[PDB]
């Protein structure tokens, strides 16, 4: 749903690069591979972690909250 | 001092690359294994949820919190909860963090690791602070909230080793190679037409001379001159990762010796 | 076809012979045609072999058919199993099928025969005929929940006082 | 008792069968587990099955097998005189 | 059927199964929760009072523990809710229901459970997790894998059933199946590949790894074998290390095509005194095959020794392959450019031949093969050409494959795959057939809406020219899918029909048993066979042996068997025995030899009358060749010095051993005749093997070795006799039904059905006339 | 030279389940059938409103990932929006016999 | 299971320090036996692994549509452009010792699916439990602590093994076992037994000293009572009347 | 102990076959015209080429002084003296067959852990080879 | 869910083999998606 | 659920000792040492260092089951040399070698600039 905190294979921290990856794709008009390389993800285990992630939390946030406060 | 040799090729805050020469294969493998699975580290272990109106589950958030890397430079000054004399936890064996996030804005608000606030007495130690390793100054994207949603929880972090759970692992990928030219014939290279042309040359090949191209196979040679590269998640400095791996291995061997002496007495 | 006939020297050699394969079976009429070898004619249908040559010949043909079916896939089974099956099928003088109209119509106890098929009909017939079941079968002993006379139950274990007195 | 064949004309195999051995061992193990007198010296044993196996090896089981025939007759064979070769 | 013949039972467990290479053959891993749930009632005795008291104190929440305590009055106490009064005092004769501990025998089964080897007894091993764990070598009898399969476990509740389970249904006792008198278990998958890779001549192991491999063998004596190569570096061969797991005294010889003692291809097998001399170990040696290492070990040393062999081989090979490695990838299915060119040219030539035959048929100059229509003959020729094209392309690809190819390694070791698999993955999928015929014209005069009407080309009628590596074109994909659908439907329908057939056969032959008079009778007492199997032997003790008298030429028979002391044409060399100087010119010994030769000639005539085809290899109870080899290797026959045997001794020993070969023990003429007829054939084999010339010239046996051979033959024959009380009816029904599940004229399941049900009218009646 | 129609794309002969298999033309057909059957038992995200639906049983993968090797047909099946599986680093080897 | 018919269960779990590793430090998240490839001829699995490796390295989505121009040779060339062996083989090291494996391992990403079948949802054992009202046998269904079925095939296998005592124990002690009183005159089990008063009576036969007790399955008792309802008289007798 | 056989052979040819570390060499005796040797050699540790002369010896033991699974093999110790010190290639194996080729020609088959040797020669030259284990020593 | 919404069924005295994949099925029902049990070939997917 | 607690891998249980040494009757001067809550990390290192001793004839280690975190080490030395003393020597060699390596790594690291 949300970006994983750690890479499954090796344990590198990748949960702090989702916003940077999206910003590189949108504002900088960079390709996915170039953005992944620029973010410091060298091993394809982390490259797939960030490349194949699907952000379903954005869709889940479209529903009105069940409980208010 | 005339024992194992070390030559650092590249040193950084996240990766340390070195050549470990005049050492045994068993020793090098044990070093990497200990650096992967037996270096103590501080990580969130228990979470109590006071309010959770998020679209995510409590166990989901707890797992994400437990995977956050925390500073563990002074971990040796902390005590194991199992070995501490306290009911549940105290300042001598645990660190308490608090997270409070509210959707005060119409747009989506992101809850990061920087929002965790330490409410325990660190006693002048250097542990507990979440690691920030990005330009923007935020940390791990723990969660997202919309307007009207609140996340309130308290985390208790205890020291442990990656053998118990991977979240305590302070070391990322460890490059480990030896004999890049296959001079010991420890591998039979799979090939279709030419193995040399079909198998790319490792970057470490520049540090060893190529085969003499006609010399007899050396049956007296033994593995040595290992090329290693340790990557750290940021919990502790990479040089500290290596030093504490060696320390842990030494302590384990010393424990074996001490147990042997204890049995000798009886 | 290739058949191994002993050579005049003494060795076994293969020689070619002409064999006629026919669709349809008229064994009695074909066997009397001059020129053929009546002592080697064979039929796929073991029923005709049984009717023309006898129950023993039908037994042999049935075993041959079963062996052919088993070995067509390349599998091998010990002779005695197929021999026992064919002997059971031919033990009453005719070709007894393995269906409810064959072995299930014998006199082997209502409690045993009803366990296969036509349970209620068999039980009603037994009640009408006042059948007596000796409970010699595994099915009967299983229904009654008592040790069947098979394997470890095919004998009675008794105590030996003659040896008890001398074992001290 | 016309169904009891005299010992002088027994025609059954003189070798104990696998089923006979299994039942003898099980029965003797049950008796031992129910606190039965053991006629063999024990060098240290707690399993009734192992004790029964020792008794069978030394031919000290006071049991006789009554082998039945399809006609209803039977033959009595002592465990001591039955050969255990399987 | 739903509540009496079968019913729900207690003291049972079910869960997913897994493979544990570190578990013995008969060991089964049981989850701790299942162990804590299942209980065994143990009677309190002076030998276990303290242990049972400790378990009771432990209680039902700690393994090992106890759940109930039953007093001599029959009342039951739940240890839960009972601790209020403290620990109970145990008394003799009480029962403590305690958790199933290690080494407890339990019955392990897998449905459908089509044969007796699918339900065997295992020893419990309490392990951490939520899955049963079983040795890999016992998967074949269960017909089970680890894709999600479940197996049932049953716990006996009495000492009698416990002993019966451990003495009749134990896994080691079921190694040699009676269905095909060959082992039913063997090395499989990873271990079958690893042993083949380890036994290669190029496999050498250094000291450090050799020590660990040796220590991995539980029964290793502790003696380090001398390395094959001493200088300039100590290196041990894979054969040398593997020989440690084989028990001493085992001899095995097998010759493959072109095999010689100087085996240049390292094929065949030769093991002497438990040491592998030469030959790569593969499925033919450690697999579940007739005459293999498993068969020899289980028939010579015993089922327990064979079970230990399984574990030793698995452990050593698993360690070696763990530290060696083995994989497979896309590169293994790729052939070089020249081979692909040759394959393409072969397929093109086959297609050209198909075009030529099609053109001739369209010109009407083709004559129909006799007994078939023109179209049928044309289709037969086309199918033959295309099938031969696929076979040739597969042969080319396999020849091109190198020794380092992983798929080739698997195929050579016999672990998995085959020539058809290699050809389809690398060269050509081939012709697709539905109902044994090419793809029919589903549309009007065409197969798909992409060809022209009345098209008979291979690509139009379903010939997949491409391979899986290349990929199938859409039309080939559809035709291949049609074939696969045919296969799936056949699988389902045949499963159902075979299940029904197996039930019918078992119900028909359930009540047949061998009685103490060796007769096979049903519940009614009716005699089915006057002696089981017409020989009185048990299938598990039958082995294939060659009859040396039926075969061979007359000159060979005369040379091998005839011995003469008067003439000098077939004289016996005086150096073969210590009395060869005074044996010449003796009429008493001459008449004895004449009688022996006359009996041998009569035996040859009878054998040729019985086996008209002249086949000499038939299943027989006792393996005389192994007995002779064991005698030779045990007594260290000199092979040069003359033996002390005498012709009188040899002849009389064989003759009187024929008397000790007893199957029926009646003391009347009828039973005596039956006894003679029961062993007439085995007597023929015995006489053929233990001949005077054969013994003195070929075997060089000594007096002591000959006596030992006779005694061992008698013991083996007496052990091979069928045990009274065996349910041969159920055994035969299962043995005939189990192959049916895996199953011009009708064959297979339809023909088996037509046989079991006496059909008045069959599909394809036929006559064979000579 | 008498064609009257042309296929839009042969890959459209497959169904919903069979359109997830990558390179199905390189596979034996029974394996394709098995995968078609099994893909309906893989965990994913059946709907985005599982937090408001009350079904008897439901399974939701923590971190769904879209396949690295995708098929053009899946774009219309929304496999990249609600994926059922993960991209695991797989090695084909005989390591320990387990 | 993967997307190619390759389904399997987790035999065992290993930590990162015990898993094999490459020179790059990448460890496998899953290991499958090579022997599953040849017989099943799932070349699509290998091609998908190679394509996924290339896609992960280059930052793209692999085009795995069935009928296209993509070929293994092209994927291999692309992979070799990234500094990896063209066929995806990599040199690996043993995690226990660190020595290079003699053979090279096919290593790469692959799409795997978690199926609905979990061992924790199937594991169940029973020593004793509730019995059904009708047959007084163990109840069906693992959710209700039910037992397993010892069917006709299991009975036949045990008969072949010759374990008569085990068969009897399974059918009686591990399942319904009922004691009934039968009259010696009539085999009918219509004997009223006042066990507390130690009295027995078979009204109709006018006897009180000719009663026997037998142990039979409750299913057998139910069958006999049903036959009695259907007017059939199964009379149980403890002595033989005809010779063999 | 003592040399059971010794000779000098001229390697007629070497065949690597399908193996990468083991090669089969055919050689004939330099002094006897009726003596030939076929031997499997680990060429990775002792390469052999055509037209090479090899001194071949077969002994019952490696200890110098005569001493006519025996004992647990142990790594060589410093200062240990044995026949192996005088040669380059040493193997240990067992004889598994003696075959009569002609009236006076006898062949002995040896197996060194899967590496096969066949020594064919006269009966008066191969009379000291027994059905037992032996060491094979090769010196270039 | 998509496959279930696009499933079809065929009720099986008839003299034919409806379980086979006919040629006319091309482009109309999936040639590979079908149950492996007793419904193999009777349940089709568009 | 029957998954054992993860701390069982390294934490020693009640009534359990780190080392369990028993004589081996298979050969003279041979001993078997069971290491509890230990794995290949120590097994391989200790065995490799033992193999370097000239007075050690046999040194091997094995892990019977990966489920349990314990391994067995078989050591056989020459006559007159105690296997216990051999193990002590190997452990001391390991400690000294590791200390030297640590000092070398520290001195080398102090010479860098980027970190
Ligand atoms: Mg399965
Ligand atoms: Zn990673
Ligand atoms: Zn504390
Ligand atoms: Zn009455």
């Amino acid at each position: 749903m949300i970006v994983p905190v750690r890479c499954f294979s090796c344990g590198k921290v990748v949960g702090d690069k989702w916003e940077s990856y999206l910003n590189l794709l949108q504002e900088d008009e960079l390709d996915e591979g170039t953005a992944l390389s620029r973010l410091g993800l060298k091993r394809y285990c982390c490259r797939r972690m960030i490349l194949t992630h699907v952000d379903l939390i954005e869709k889940f946030l479209r529903y009105n909250p069940l409980e208010k406060r | 001092s005339e024992g194992p040799q070390v030559k650092i090729r590249e040193a950084s805050k996240d990766n340390v690359d070195f050549i470990l020469s005049n050492v045994d294969l068993a020793m090098a493998n044990s070093l990497r294994r200990v650096m992967i699975a037996e270096i103590p580290t501080l990580a969130i272990d228990s979470v109590e949820v006071e309010t959770n109106t998020t679209v995510l589950a409590d166990e989901f958030i707890a797992h994400r919190l437990g995977l956050i890397p925390l500073q563990s430079m002074d971990i040796e000054q902390l005590e194991y909860s199992r070995d501490c004399f306290c009911e549940d936890h105290c300042d001598k064996c645990s660190v308490v963090l608090t997270l409070q996030a509210f959707g005060e804005s119409e747009s989506t608000t992101n809850v990061y690791s920087k929002d965790l606030v330490i409410v325990s007495n660190l006693m002048g130690r250097n542990i507990g602070h979440p690691i920030i390793q990005d330009k923007e100054g935020n940390g791990v994207l723990i969660c997202k909230l919309r307007k009207g949603q609140e996340l309130k929880l308290t985390c208790v972090a205890k020291k442990g080793i990656a053998k118990e759970h991977a979240k305590w692992g302070p070391a990322a990928a460890i490059e480990f190679e030896y004999d890049p030219w296959n001079k010991l014939k420890h591998t039979d290279y799979w090939y279709e037409q030419d193995s040399a042309k079909e198998w790319p040359q490792s970057k470490n090949c520049e540090y060893e001379d190529p085969p003499n191209e006609g010399d007899p196979f050396d049956y007296k040679a033994q593995a040595d001159t290992f090329y290693m590269n340790v990557e750290s998640v940021g919990s502790i400095p990479v040089d500290q990762v290596v030093v504490r791996g060696i320390d842990t291995l030494q302590k384990k061997v010393a424990s074996i010796l001490l147990a042997l002496t204890q049995m000798d007495q009886d | 076809y290739d058949r191994k006939v002993p050579s005049p020297t003494g060795e076994y050699v293969k020689e070619p012979e002409w064999v006629l394969e026919t669709d349809g079976v008229n064994l009695s009429e074909v066997m009397t045609v001059p020129g053929i070898d009546p002592t080697r004619i064979y039929t796929n249908s073991f029923i005709d072999i049984m009717e023309v040559l006898g129950i023993e010949a039908g037994r042999a043909a049935l075993y041959k058919e079963v062996y052919n079916v088993i070995a067509s896939d390349g599998s091998y089974v010990n002779y005695r199993h197929m021999a026992l099956l064919v002997d059971v099928m031919t033990t009453q003088g005719g070709l007894t099928s393995v269906t409810r109209h064959g072995f299930n119509r014998s006199n082997t106890g209502a409690l045993m025969r009803c366990s296969f098929e036509e349970t209620v009909e068999i039980l009603f017939e037994a009640g009408a005929s006042a059948e007596l079941d000796d409970c010699r079968g595994v099915s009967e002993n299983v229904i009654l929940g008592q040790m069947a006379p098979i394997g470890t139950g095919a004998f009675d274990v008794m105590i030996d006082e003659e040896s008890l007195v001398k074992y001290m | 008792k016309e169904k009891a064949i005299p010992k002088d004309q027994r025609a059954t195999t003189p070798y104990m069968t696998k089923y006979e051995r299994a039942r003898i061992l099980g029965t003797r193990a049950l008796q031992i587990s129910m606190n039965a007198p053991v006629f063999v010296d024990l060098e240290g044993e707690t399993d009734p099955l192992r004790i029964a196996m020792k008794e069978l090896a030394e031919k000290k089981i006071p049991l006789v097998i009554r082998r039945y025939l399809p006609d209803g007759s039977f033959e009595d064979w002592s465990v001591e005189e039955l050969i255990v070769d399987l | 059927r739903g509540n009496l013949m079968g019913k729900r039972v207690d003291f049972s467990a079910r869960t997913v199964i897994s493979g544990d290479p570190n578990l013995e053959l008969d060991q089964v891993g049981v989850p701790k929760s299942i162990a804590k749930t299942l209980t065994y009632p143990e009677v309190v005795t002076p030998y276990n009072i303290d242990r049972l008291t400790q378990l009771v104190r432990n209680g039902p929440n700690e393994h090992p523990g106890a759940k109930y305590v039953i007093r001599d009055s029959g009342d039951r106490i739940d240890l839960r809710y009972s601790k209020r009064a403290g620990d109970i005092q145990l008394q003799y004769g009480w029962k403590v229901e305690r958790h199933i501990m290690d080494n407890d025998p339990v019955l392990f089964n897998r449905q459908p459970s089509l044969h007796k080897m699918s339900m065997m007894a295992h020893r419990v091993k309490v392990i951490p997790y939520s899955t049963f764990r079983l040795n890999l070598s016992v998967t074949s009898p269960y017909n089970a894998d680890f894709d999600g399969d479940e197996m049932n476990l049953h716990v006996p509740q009495s000492e009698e059933t416990r002993a019966e389970l451990s003495q009749l249904c134990a896994v080691p006792l079921q190694i040699v199946s009676p269905q095909s008198n060959k082992p039913c278990m063997g090395i499989v998958q990873d271990t079958l590949c690893g042993i083949r890779k380890l036994t290669l001549r190029d496999t050498f192991i250094e000291l450090d790894q050799v020590l660990n491999m040796l220590y991995w063998v539980p029964d290793w004596d502790g003696v380090i074998p001398t390395p094959a190569i001493i200088k300039p570096k100590p290196l041990w061969s894979g054969k040398q290390i593997l020989s440690v797991a084989i028990p001493n005294g085992i001899h095995l010889q097998r010759f493959d095509e072109g095999t010689t003692l100087l085996s240049p291809k390292d094929n065949g097998m030769l093991i002497i005194d438990g040491q592998i001399i030469f030959g790569v170990v593969e499925k033919k040696t450690v697999g579940s095959s007739n005459g293999g290492l498993i068969h020899v070990v289980t028939r010579e040393k015993g089922p327990q020794v064979c079970a230990k062999l399984f574990g030793n081989i698995q452990k050593v090979v698993n360690f070696w392959l763990l530290h060696n490695g083995f994989s497979t990838g896309i590169g293994d299915t790729i052939a070089d450019g020249p081979t692909m060119r040759e394959i393409t040219e072969t397929i093109a030539e086959a297609k050209k031949k198909v075009l030529d035959v099609t053109k001739e048929a369209q010109a009407n100059l083709l004559t129909a093969k006799h007994g078939m229509t023109l179209r049928e003959s044309f289709e037969d020729n086309v199918v033959r050409f295309l099938n031969e094209a696929r076979d040739k392309a597969g042969r080319l690809a396999e020849v091109n494959l190198k020794d380092l190819n992983n798929v080739k390694q698997m195929v050579m070791a016999g672990s998995k795959g085959s020539f058809i698999n290699i050809a389809q993955m690398s060269a050509c999928v081939g012709q697709q057939s539905v109902e044994g015929k090419r793809i029919a014209f589903g549309f009007v005069d065409r197969t798909l809406p992409h060809f022209s009407k009345d098209d008979y080309s291979p690509e139009s009628k379903g010939f997949v020219e491409n391979s899986y590596l290349r990929g199938l074109t859409p039309q080939e994909f559809f035709f291949h899918a049609m074939g696969g659908r045919e296969g799936l439907i056949d699988t389902a329908v045949k499963t159902a029909e075979t299940g029904y057939i197996q039930r019918r056969l078992v119900k028909a032959l359930e009540d047949i048993m061998v009685h103490y008079d060796n007769t096979t009778r049903n519940s009614l007492g009716n005699v089915i066979q006057f002696i089981y199997g017409e020989d009185g032997m048990d299938a598990a003790h039958i082995e294939k042996q060659s009859l040396d008298t039926i075969g061979g030429s007359d000159a060979a028979f005369e040379k091998r068997y005839r011995v003469d002391l008067l003439n000098t044409d077939h004289t016996l060399d005086p150096s073969l025995l210590e009395s060869g100087s005074e044996i010449l010119g003796d009429l008493k010994l001459q008449v004895l030899l004449d009688e022996e030769y006359k009996q041998l000639v009569k035996d040859r005539k009878f054998l040729r009358e019985v086996f008209v085809d002249g086949e000499a290899n038939w299943p027989l109870p006792v393996n005389i060749r192994r007995i002779i080899q064991n005698a030779q290797q045990t007594f260290h026959i000199d092979h040069t010095k003359p033996s002390d045997l005498t012709i009188k001794d040899i002849v009389l020993g064989v003759k009187d051993l024929q008397e000790n070969l007893l199957v029926l023990r009646g003391k009347n003429e009828i039973i005596q005749n039956a006894q003679r007829d029961a062993v007439t054939l085995f007597c023929c084999l015995l006489r053929s093997r233990l001949a005077t010339r054969r013994v003195l010239q070929e075997y060089r046996l000594t007096k002591q070795a000959f006596d030992w051979v006779l005694s061992n033959i008698e013991a083996q024959f007496l052990r091979s006799v069928v045990h009274p009380g065996e349910m041969v009816g159920v055994l035969a029904a299962q043995s005939i039904g189990e192959p049916a599940t895996q199953m011009k004229v009708t064959s297979g399941v339809p023909r088996l059905k037509e046989i079991l049900n006496v059909a008045k009218n069959m599909k394809t009646p036929s006559l064979t006339v000579y | 030279t008498t064609f009257t129609h042309c296929e839009i794309h042969p890959s459209m002969i497959l169904g919903v389940a069979a359109s997830i298999i990558p390179f199905p033309d390189h596979n034996q057909s029974p394996r394709n059938t098995y995968q078609s059957a099994m893909g309906k038992q893989a965990m994913g995200v059946f709907l985005t409103n599982y937090n408001v639906r009350m079904d008897t049983m439901a399974n939701i993968l923590y971190y769904p990932q879209k396949p690295l090797g995708t098929t053009r047909a899946m774009e219309y099946l929304k496999f990249r929006e609600l994926p059922a599986g993960q991209n695991a680093i797989v090695a084909i080897a005989c390591y320990s016999g387990y | 299971a993967s997307r190619h018919g390759q389904k399997g269960t987790i035999g065992i779990t290993y930590r990162r320090e015990d898993m094999p590793f490459t020179a790059e430090g990448i460890v496998p998240d899953l290991i499958i036996n090579p022997h599953a490839i040849p017989s099943r001829m799932t070349v699509a699995h290998l091609i998908e692994c190679l394509l996924s490796k290339v896609a992960a390295l280059s930052g793209n989505e692999g085009d795995a549509s069935p009928f296209t121009d993509i070929t293994v040779e092209g994927i291999s060339k692309l992979l070799r452009e990234h500094g990896y062996q063209s066929r995806g083989f990599e040199v690996m090291y043993n995690g226990h010792t660190g020595k290079k494996l003699m053979a090279q391992i096919f290593f790469g990403p692959t799409y795997y699916q978690r199926l609905r079948h979990m061992v924790d949802d199937k594991i169940h054992a029973r020593a004793r439990g509730p019995m059904q009202v009708l047959t007084r046998q163990p109840v069906e269904g693992r959710s209700r602590d039910g037992g397993l079925r010892f069917g006709e095939m299991e009975r036949d296998c045990m008969i072949a093994h010759g374990a008569a005592s085990f068969l009897k124990e399974r059918l009686m002690e591990a399942s319904d076992a009922f004691r009934v009183h039968i009259c010696g005159i009539c085999g009918l089990m219509t004997v009223i037994a006042k066990l507390n008063h130690n009295q027995f009576e078979c009204k109709g036969c006018d006897n009180k000293i000719d009663i026997y007790q037998i142990h039979i399955p409750y299913a057998a008792k139910l069958l006999f009572q049903e036959l009695m309802a259907m007017n059939i008289t199964p009379r149980l007798y403890t002595d033989r009347s005809r010779d063999f | 102990s003592n040399t059971l056989f010794d000779d000098i052979f001229q390697v007629s040819e070497v065949d690597p076959g399908r193996y990468n570390k083991v090669c089969r060499i055919e050689a004939a005796s330099t002094t006897q015209d009726q003596c030939k040797l076929t031997l499997d050699i680990n060429v990775e540790l002792f390469p052999v080429a055509a037209q090479d002369s090899l001194t071949v010896t077969i002994a019952s033991s490696l200890n110098l002084e005569d001493t006519p699974a025996t004992r647990s093999w142990r790594p060589p110790q410093a200062g240990d003296r044995s026949l192996a010190d005088d040669y380059d290639y040493v193997m240990y194996g067992t004889a598994y067959k003696f075959e009569e080729v002609s009236k006076d020609l006898i062949a002995v088959y040896y197996s060194f852990g899967g590496l096969l040797m066949r020594l064919e020669g006269n009966y008066r030259n191969l009379n000291n080879l027994k059905q037992e284990n032996a060491y094979l020593l090769i010196r270039r | 869910t998509l496959s279930h919404l696009r499933r079809t069924n065929t009720p099986i005295g008839k003299l034919a083999k409806p379980r086979q994949l006919h040629n006319t099925h091309w482009g109309l029902v999936c040639p590979a998606e079908t149950p492996e049990g007793q419904a193999c070939g009777l349940v089709k997917n568009l | 659920m029957n998954a054992p607690d993860r701390f069982e891998l390294f934490l020693l249980g009640e009534g359990e000792s780190k080392l369990k040494i028993d004589p081996d009757t298979k050969a003279p001067n041979a001993v078997v040492i069971t290491f509890e809550k230990e794995d290949h990390t120590l097994g391989n290192l200790i065995r490799a260092e033992l193999l370097n001793d000239r007075k050690v004839l046999f040194a091997a280690y094995k892990v019977e089951h990966p489920f349990f975190a314990r391994f067995k080490l078989r050591i056989q030395t020459t006559e007159g040399y105690d296997p216990k003393d051999a193990l002590k020597n190997a452990c001391n060699s390991i400690i000294n070698k590791l200390g030297a390596l640590k000092t070398n790594f520290e001195t080398e690291w102090n010479l860098q600039t980027l970190a």
